[PDB]
RNA sequence: GCCGUCGCUGGCAGUCGGCAGAGCGAGAAAGAGAGUGGCGCGGACGCUACGCCGCGACGAGUAGGAGGGCCGCUGCGGUG
RNA sequence: GGGCCCGGGGGGCCACGCGUCCCCCGCGAGCGCACGGGGUCGGCGGCGAUGUCGGCUACCCACCCGACCCGUCUUGAAAC
């Protein structure tokens, strides 16, 4: 399941790295990249991913669907928002929020849309 | 302009000098590293006045700055611009830093990475 | 639909406050007649003295059921007997304070501890500082502020002594739950003596501070608090 | 135009005799000698003017070689007009039995 | 609808009423006081109407936020502190300016500001002393007044009158004000007998005097 | 919870006896009339040494 | 004030959000319980539950015992 | 003196309503001030690109206090 599955990454997993009294994990599925639970999305049937695009302009949305759970090419789907500042967060918000798509980690995403909008942004 | 922290407190520290051994200055054979002695008739271990301090847990420091840097962050150890991804995230907490054996080639990616994701490498000028 | 609910909700907060509000005067008028009954009890001794001297007699007035003790020496060099006698009347450290109850057991149990203990006979005011500004209580095996009287009434509310006032009421006038308030108290830590010492070792008679010193405790309660 | 400090001897330190707790400091003002006379220095500020060899800056006027190190006189010590002080470093003591400067502006009157 | 009034009982003890509260009760009369029981804007556009929305949500969030604190109850600002006053500090005194660049000179005190600083002022002819804010602490008090209290000072200036904008050029209200106080400080001041030359000398210690010892 | 000194601090003491609100407004009153009373029979003094 | 130990086998799965109503510090064995007759789509952190957080007390040490080491050396199976 | 200082013919008060019977002689609302569940200022002043600011620790030196060379067997070691 979730937590059975959890008992067996948790320690020793190889997306996991330990160095300097802290511990992270290296997943393209995670966001805020530090070794959890509730942020682990290769363990859970409802996943949001918050990546870079191919491009340098915009900002993909992975969303993992529940039927192919077992089926890695058709689990997750891949959407580009390359639009402006506000929009943009407000799509996100607007995709885990009113989609009960699970809310736990609608913040941590916007959070980090805003990350790579700020990374994407032309330095000073 | 240089990378701000989100907090700043103020970093106290018990003790700034080094626990060396005792006879750490009469003898070369001797390291500057702390090994508690354990003999019958030592004048350090069993704590006389004016001797050499001993390292005690009384001296640890605040959990708040704990392992962080006068500037105020805390390091970590990257290798490779596939690391800074990682600390995109925690960036006004945690900075990057970049080991020794990596060449000057991919210090420039690394530092050129860290720049575009506003994170603030301890060694930004390291080969040149 | 949440229109009888909240209406529910304020009534019940309404009834709270207004049971606060009857506690807080059963607090107040408790510790008006406390009030009454320490001027009736400080008027009755000197009446009883004055009418004695007014028939040419003398007045023995009572001797006083409570005493407190300070543990003046240290813990170092102690006899095993006067060592548990001294863990049995809560003086661990050196200059703590325990509020004893007086009869034959506890007379002996002082006077088998004499050289290392000071014990008097406090005066209310005395009490009344030790209470207030050392007030620290044993709650769930804890040593926890007094702050509230919240906290006094959920450890002792069953035996009527729900505010500071019943506590300081209770130990300065000993009744029957005097067991209950004396080990809902703490053993007072407190500080060192200010200006100092006469002499630590020897008696309270012989020139030191050891010992018996009945009307003289309340000297050095205030010294030391 | 004139003296606007009071004069003050370094004595030493806050000591024992065997142990010296070199934080506080034992201050000696000149034509004090009673603890009823002495109740007029307390809070004042006092500083250890010094010279060295590097330039440092001055606020208000050009960088001299003048240093100090300012502190706050604390409490009352001894029965003969000797006063405390904590410094925010600590006096070296080279400056045993040196002046320094016991101030006014810190004034109660 | 009602006209507000100031607190009945005075100021017995700081925190102590002078009546209890049923003498408060009677002297309120409240037996026969009883009782018993945005962010969206329509703006048309040339289409139809767009409904404009004011605080809208953000477009930047920073990677970590800090908590809030918590709320402590005694925490006043500058403005709002009250402001303490010695008893020798009286509106006519000399007061002696130590740890400025006017140091040890003996100037006129004038009155206190609203900020909490000394409004202290020389004759420019005596003292070369200008309109000057001093502090309470950093001022030696010599009992030495004049009868002040017979002046009109100017209500304009104030404790932003005299804060530092950001070369310093004298302006001509400066100038204007010096001279309306020098005006009416100077025949009060010399009226007393010696004390212009008092005002002109400055404050020296010397030699076998100390201020514990003198009095002044 | 901070301990405040109830001896020293009037609003924890307030909030742990209630009746000392009452104790601290006398002995205030009652000291001011005792200091009339006391001028006044110094007044009366001044004025037999007068008479 | 800070560090560590012990105890409360204390608290946290309640992040229950137009599928919503944001609490269980309060002296008093037990329910912010179901019924039936008389415009604006919005809300910081969290929780490596081998983790996080709050209360109190405690802190010497030879021989000796136990625990934690994201202290250190060499080689192997995985992994980066 | 104690009994709400039993009862009858100038000062303080944690006392505020209406109706019925017997005996004795549970929601009223609004605005601030603050000795109230641990610090804030909605207060400021100076010195700075060719000589100065900061660097607790580490390089050297000066001063005060402390301060006998480690392991060992030993009741006891700085041990002649
Ligand atoms: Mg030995
Ligand atoms: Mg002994
Ligand atoms: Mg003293
Ligand atoms: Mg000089
Ligand atoms: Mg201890
Ligand atoms: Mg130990
Ligand atoms: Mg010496
Ligand atoms: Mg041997
Ligand atoms: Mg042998
Ligand atoms: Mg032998
Ligand atoms: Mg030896
Ligand atoms: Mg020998």
């Amino acid at each position: 399941s979730a937590h059975l599955q959890w008992m067996v990454v948790r320690n020793c997993s190889s997306f996991l790295i330990k160095r300097n009294k802290q511990t992270y994990s290296t997943e393209p599925n995670n966001l805020k990249a530090r070794n959890s639970f509730r942020y682990n999305g290769l363990i859970h049937r409802k996943t949001v991913g918050v990546e870079p695009a191919a491009d340098g302009k915009g900002v993909v949305v992975v969303m993992k669907r529940r039927s192919g759970q077992r089926k890695p090419a058709t689990s997750y789907v891949r959407t580009t928002i390359n639009k402006n500042a506000r929009a943009t967060l407000s799509s996100i918000r607007h995709m885990i929020r009113k989609n009960k798509y699970h809310p736990d980690l609608r913040m941590a995403a916007i959070r980090r849309a805003s990350a790579i909008l700020r990374s994407q942004k032309p330095v000073m | 302009a240089a990378l701000r922290p989100l907090v700043k407190p103020k970093i106290v520290k018990k003790r700034t000098k080094k626990f060396i051994r005792h006879q750490s200055d009469r003898y070369v054979k001797i390291k500057r590293n702390w090994r508690k002695p354990r003999g019958i008739d030592n004048r350090v271990r069993r704590r006389f006045k004016g001797q050499i301090l001993m390292p005690n847990i009384g001296y640890g420091s605040n959990k708040k700055t704990k392992h962080m840097l006068p500037s105020g962050f805390r390091k970590f150890l990257v290798h490779n611009v596939k690391e800074l991804e990682v600390l995109l995230m925690c960036n006004k907490s945690y900075c990057a830093e970049i080991a020794h054996n990596v060449s000057s080639k991919n210090r420039k990616a690394i530092v050129e990475r860290a720049a575009q994701l506003a994170i603030r490498v301890t060694n930004p000028n390291a080969r040149l | 639909n949440f229109a009888e609910l909240k209406i529910k909700r304020l009534r019940k907060k309404f009834a709270q406050k207004m049971l606060r509000k009857a506690r807080r005067k059963l607090i107040y008028e408790k510790a008006k007649h406390y009030h009454k009954e320490y001027r009736q009890m400080y008027r009755t001794e000197i009446r009883m003295a004055r009418m004695a001297r007014k028939a040419g007699n003398f007045y023995v007035p009572a001797e006083p059921k409570l005493a407190f003790v300070i543990r003046i020496r240290g813990i170092n060099g102690v006899s095993p007997k006067v060592r548990k006698v001294l863990q049995l009347l809560r003086l661990r450290q050196i200059f703590n304070g325990t509020f004893v109850k007086l009869n034959k057991a506890s007379i002996n149990m002082l006077r088998i501890v004499e050289p290392y203990i000071a014990w008097g006979y406090p005066n209310l005011k005395s009490v009344n500082e030790l209470i207030y500004k050392r007030g620290y209580g044993k709650i769930n095996k804890k040593r926890i502020a007094l702050t509230d009287n919240t906290l006094i009434a959920r450890s002792l509310g069953k035996y009527n002594i729900i505010c500071m006032e019943d506590l300081i009421h209770e130990i300065y006038t000993v009744g029957k739950h005097f067991k209950e308030a004396n080990n809902f108290l703490w053993p007072f830590k407190l500080s060192s003596p200010r200006g100092g010492m006469k002499k630590k070792t020897t008696h309270f008679v012989e020139g030191g501070d050891a010992g018996n010193r009945e009307d003289q405790i309340n000297r050095l309660i205030r010294r030391m608090n | 135009s004139g003296r606007l400090w009071c004069k003050a001897i370094f004595a030493g330190y806050k000591r024992g005799l065997r142990n010296q707790r070199e934080h506080t400091a034992l201050l000696k003002i000149e034509g004090v000698y009673a603890r009823d006379e002495t109740e007029f220095y307390l809070g004042k500020r006092c500083a250890y003017v010094y010279k060295a060899k590097n330039n440092t800056v001055t606020p208000g006027g050009k960088p001299n070689k003048t240093r100090v190190i300012w502190g706050k006189v604390t409490r009352a010590h001894g029965n003969s007009g000797m006063v405390r002080a904590k410094f925010r470093s600590n006096l070296p003591a080279k400056a045993i039995g040196h002046r320094i400067r016991v101030m006014l502006y810190p004034s109660r009157i | 609808k009602g006209k507000p009034h100031c607190s009945r009982n005075p100021v017995l003890v700081r925190g102590i009423g002078r009546y209890s509260r049923s003498a408060m009760y009677s002297r309120k009369a409240l037996y026969k006081r009883k009782y018993a029981a945005l962010a969206t804007v329509t703006k048309p556009v040339g289409g139809g109407t767009r409904v404009v929305k004011l605080r809208k949500m953000p477009r930047y969030y920073p990677t970590e936020d800090v908590p809030r604190k918590l709320l402590s109850h005694g925490k006043k600002p500058f403005s709002q502190h009250v402001r303490k006053l010695r008893a020798s500090i009286t509106p006519g005194t000399i007061l002696i300016i130590l740890t400025g660049r006017h140091r040890g000179k003996r100037v006129v005190f004038l009155k206190q500001l609203s900020s909490g600083l000394l409004l202290v002022t020389g004759p420019l002819s005596l003292n070369r002393v200008p309109l000057r804010r001093t502090h309470q602490k950093f001022v030696i008090a010599t009992s030495t007044k004049i009868d002040i209290s017979g002046v009109k000072i100017p209500k304009h200036l104030t404790d932003a009158y005299f804060k530092k904008k950001k070369k310093y050029e004298i302006t001509e209200q400066r100038k204007v004000d010096q001279k309306a106080v020098d005006s009416q400080i100077l025949p009060k001041i010399k009226a007393v007998p010696q004390l212009q030359g008092y005002l002109r000398s400055v404050f020296a210690l010397t030699n076998g005097v100390y201020p514990h010892k003198l009095v002044f | 919870v901070l301990k405040k000194n109830p001896l020293k601090n009037l609003r924890i003491m307030l909030k742990l006896n209630p009746y000392a609100k009452t104790m601290r407004r006398n002995t205030i009153l009652r000291q001011a009339r005792n200091h009339k009373l006391r001028v006044e029979r110094a007044a009366a003094a001044l004025a037999a040494k007068s008479d």
